[PDB]
């Protein structure tokens, strides 16, 4: 039950409070706020402190990665809206809409890279199309074209998505006012949703690579300090804590390290 | 019609998509571009007449249909309600004058809206001056018959 | 219990029961003794 | 229209078609017997 | 005013609040709210309940039928829209096109006639044509209309109306997004309004008949208990409370029984 | 906040309770409660009455006009139902069947703009139509629409609304049994609601004219009684309490006299 080392009940309550309410605060980067590690350090200098808090930071980053991978929301729900915008409006503008729009070039720019697309050149081409439908020639505004009353707010929304990718909100397109109609609001929705999709996926991959890098870093510093002694409990703790980990293997290992926190609490020097 | 509107920022491409027509692989551009006024022909009574018709229609059919439903016409009354309240779904809220009409005013409304039709009689129909029976080789000339 | 072709006087039945009496006050031509004013549809099976 | 039930249920559900305002249509035979011995053969008879 | 009996001012205020907020609360049935009856029961046991509770429940049922008769809303407002829909849509479609259902138009003319029970019988048969126009190659579908959540919310609204006839809300099923056609949405309107109208009239006549039957029953028991005495006040109470009561009579009888409550409080032992 | 500390606190509580429950007690008029004006009277006899009663009744009528303009209910809620009945029922009466009253519908709209004598003429011209529909041959009888018991009750309700326009009740005319039709009951509703609406508005204008006449009378008597002294406090009290008032400047004047209450109670000799 919530496995941690010799801490205070206030420190355990505060760690459990943070890892429970990880979703509601902004700026989820555990590296970026340093308030957690001062709770994760036990006390008394460096003498009773290195080998205990190294295991403590190991459990902290591991359960942080666990609650991330358990509380990620699905982005395929917004990619379904991306396909609803992409398939039904734009192809029908170029095929069932008449007047230019080469079927091969435009349809393959839509159709290629269904999964793992991060292309900005596609957005630039659709901005060229939408801006030709709009008033002014240059490409100063990559989303709403012809107005900027919501541009800083959509900047704020994308930055808040970068801060808390676990909790994201799709803004909206104001329905009564628009320069062109169904077409330009669909194109602006498609651009904003593609940017939101690639932003949330890059922020997630960033944080997961951070958590795995920190866990693989702390395993070596844990193992080198536990390597010397020759007791059986010692070498069993060495083997359990030298089991290799991936981010897809980490949940079962959290259960394992609970059932071995039953022993390795006493195994420490 | 659309040359009188302003502030469409696609006005050039929408006039171009109107002016380019195609029929049996021969394109032509209708020379009534941006109102160059070379011969626009300006058609101002024709568009004015069309919009007088489409504006004076609903209230004339309304003032007729709001009367003598007791008789079993049975088709006209139902059809006008449907046709009017589909397009003009919120019908006559502020009402303008709140139902103070003259029978002479209704007379003048119907008389005007029927003058507009029999004077746009010219753009109403197009008569078949010739029915071509055969066409010579290389489409230089053709022997036709004459009608109307 | 009006059950048969005979033995079904409305003047007797609507004076015992009020529900026939308001049934006859709304449809006065079923107060006739002559033909069959309607029995219950499980009872009025005339061809049978 | 014909309807058949069991006599257990009809004695407790008897007065339903008198509480309701349902009017039973004319049967063919009661439409027929109201005509006369000469009017029967005339084409105005709906039962020739 | 508010004469009731030898009851406490607390109980008189309770019955005041109940017969005032009758239209406010739900499931309006004196059987379903037994707290009115044990607020009606008289202090100091059955030695003074054995006549006074007969009188007092008689006063409850009289004023309950009075406040029903005074607070019934006029459902002819919804039958007016039934006549407009059923007239304009049904007859005129089957006359303007598909001239075979004129037998069913004679049926819907008799449905326009006030034979609602027999009229709403075979609403299935006049729903099948709406099924034929909502979906091609006609099948049998459930009786409530095409949208699933609107279909459930119609039944929720009908149960709300059946519980509280005095406070009813129309559903107004129409929609601007119309995969369903205009005329068959008018048929959906007609089915919902016909069910609402017949449900309100059935439940109203049900509670009215129950209240009048309880009034006649309490008169019979109360006259049987008042029978034995031959003092003038007692036989005058017999001749007053023996008078016949119909629904048009009950309001004048309530005025009469106030002006005779001036005596029959003292006429009862 | 709340002047006249120099009166008895019992009498100040009397005036506070009167102005708090003015909308609750019946016969809302300061003339009809002379014990308010007799509780207004100033101690130490007629010598101090002769000055301070005019100021005291002056602030009484100012607060009375203030709480009237603050606690006036909205009458557009009942005129909404009048407009709804007049639009719906009259148009479905005439345009849907047997259209004869086109000129009368012209009349109902042209009079619904802003005329009340014409609303009495419409009451005549719709009682004619209600007698046409309720018993189906035209004849004239005066002032009776239907239902003699409710006719006796409607006079009680109109006296209640005329005495207390702040606290009014809509009667809900309609009948559960159907001895006269829906449209006849709708005409009953419209006649009652029109008489109710014009009753509330004319009683309101009566009270506002009475209040302004009392305030101007007290200004003239109070300035004529404070004319004598040539002290600076006296002439400043004259230049404050000499200014003219409207119905929309009384609130600012009450705020000003509340702010300068200390200098005028010092100015009282």
């Amino acid at each position: 039950s919530i496995p941690f080392a010799w801490l205070d009940r206030d420190k355990v309550q505060r760690l459990t409070n943070f890892l429970s309410n990880l979703e509601n605060l902004e700026n989820v980067d555990l590296r970026e706020h340093p308030y957690v590690t001062n709770s994760c350090v036990v006390r008394e200098g460096e003498d009773v402190d290195e080998l205990k808090t190294l295991y403590n930071t190991f459990i902290l980053w591991l359960m942080y990665h666990y609650v991330l991978s358990k509380r990620k929301p699905d982005y395929n729900a917004i990619w379904q809206d991306i396909t609803k915008l992409q398939n039904v409006v734009n192809e029908y503008l170029k095929s069932k809409g008449l007047n230019k729009g080469n079927f091969e070039n435009m349809f393959t720019n839509k159709e290629k890279f269904e999964s793992q697309f991060s292309d900005i050149h596609r957005a630039l081409l659709r901005l060229g199309n939408s801006i030709r439908w709009g008033s002014n020639v240059p490409i100063d505004t990559p989303y709403v074209n012809l107005t900027a009353e919501d541009s800083s707010e959509i900047e704020n929304n994308l930055q808040d998505a970068e801060k808390n990718m676990l909790w994201y909100t799709v803004y909206n397109i104001n329905d009564p006012w628009d320069e062109n109609g169904y077409l330009v609001t669909s194109i602006n929705k498609l651009v904003y949703l593609g940017k939101l999709f690639v932003t949330l996926n890059q922020s997630w991959s960033k944080l997961e690579k951070v958590a795995m890098s920190q866990i693989v870093t702390t395993q070596n510093h844990l193992s080198g300090h536990l390597r010397k002694n020759e007791n059986f409990n010692a070498v069993y703790s060495q083997r359990v804590l030298q089991t290799p980990l991936t981010g897809q293997r980490v949940e079962s290992f959290l259960k394992i390290i609970t059932s071995d926190y039953e022993i390795i609490k006493s195994s420490l020097e | 019609l659309i040359a009188v509107h302003r502030e469409y920022n696609e006005m050039q491409t929408i006039i171009d998509e109107l002016c380019s027509i195609q029929y049996r692989d021969v394109l032509i551009k209708l020379p009534d571009i941006v109102n160059d006024k070379q011969s626009m022909y300006s058609m101002k009574t024709a568009c004015i007449s069309l919009s007088m018709i489409t504006a004076m229609a609903p209230d004339i059919v309304r003032t007729y249909i709001d009367r003598l439903t007791l008789e079993d016409h049975s088709m006209l009354l139902i059809k006008c309600q449907e046709l009017l309240s589909k397009r003009t779904t919120l019908s006559t809220q502020r009402c303008g004058q709140l139902h103070a009409t003259d029978i002479k005013d209704e007379l003048k409304k119907i008389k005007s809206v029927l003058t507009m039709i029999d004077q746009i009689n010219s753009l109403t129909n197009e008569k078949t001056y010739f029915v071509v029976c055969d066409v010579s080789a290389d489409n230089r000339m053709a022997t036709c018959i004459y009608k109307n | 219990i009006p059950f048969h072709r005979f033995f079904s006087d409305p003047g007797i039945c609507g004076t015992m029961n009020a529900d026939i009496q308001v049934f006859l006050n709304t449809f006065p031509h079923y107060q006739r003794n002559d033909g069959g004013f309607p029995l219950p549809p499980p009872l009025a099976l005339e061809f049978y | 229209k014909i309807t058949r039930e069991n006599p257990t249920r009809i004695l407790q559900t008897l007065y339903n078609l008198y509480e309701s305002r349902q009017e039973v249509p004319k049967n063919t035979n009661v439409l027929k017997n109201e005509l006369n011995v000469e009017d029967f053969y005339k084409p105005d008879n709906p039962t020739l």
